[PDB]
């Protein structure tokens, strides 16, 4: 039963103020090939600034045709949309890293854990034929250290 | 660009636009939402406008 639910998991990292950190977003327990992912990741914008959101090109193909769309227009929210522009050739069919979130730790960030949360209500995962797939999310965190 | 008329513009709408532009008959598509730039045609420029909405709005 566990492997029938595909999981989108945000990783756990640490760093000090002024440095950047790279947080993996992983897809695991892929069964039905995935043709659409829409996810929102929340972060504390008082502590972190998004520098970039980079797809893992081993899994995410056809980026020239907008297979990977990132919306960082709302501070504290990262919206990632994966689609297969060809509707056939490049679903996500095996486990792996989907993307890396590149954050700056702000000079004033106070020490300790800060959660990176996936909104379960807006999470969308569907197959190549536009049918919703059983899915779940797992949250991550950045720990600010010396 | 809310092609499935669920009240939000998101990746589901992009998939449906791509399906329409690939020649598929798309069930539950709102025709009046397809010509996003209002130039009378439904084409890759409408898809581009939809992508920009998802990317920026
Ligand atoms: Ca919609
Ligand atoms: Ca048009």
């Amino acid at each position: 039963v566990k492997n029938e639910t595909v999981k989108l998991s945000v990783g756990t990292v640490s760093g000090n103020p002024g440095d950047t950190v790279k947080v993996p977003v992983t897809i695991s327990q892929v069964s039905t090939p995935v043709g659409l992912i829409c996810m929102d990741i929340s972060y504390d914008a008082s502590k972190f600034t998004v520098k970039d959101v980079l797809p893992n090109t081993d899994l995410v193909k056809d980026t020239d045709n907008y297979s990977f769309i990132v919306n960082t227009s709302t501070p504290g929210k990262i919206s990632i949309t994966f689609t297969d522009p060809t509707l056939a050739n490049y679903p996500i069919s095996v486990d792996g890293i989907l993307a890396y979130l590149d954050f700056i730790i702000n000079s004033n960030a106070t020490a300790g854990d800060s959660a990176l949360t996936v909104d379960p209500a807006t999470l969308i995962v569907a197959d190549e034929n536009d049918k919703d797939i059983k899915d779940a999310a797992s949250n991550g965190k950045i720990t600010v250290t010396g | 660009g809310d092609l499935n008329d669920d009240g939000v513009v998101n990746g589901r709408d992009i998939v449906m636009m791509r399906q329409y532009l690939a020649g598929k008959t798309v069930s539950g598509i709102d025709k009046n939402a397809l010509d996003i730039n209002g130039d009378g045609a439904v084409n890759g420029d409408d898809l581009m406008e939809l992508i920009k909405k998802v990317s920026n709005n």
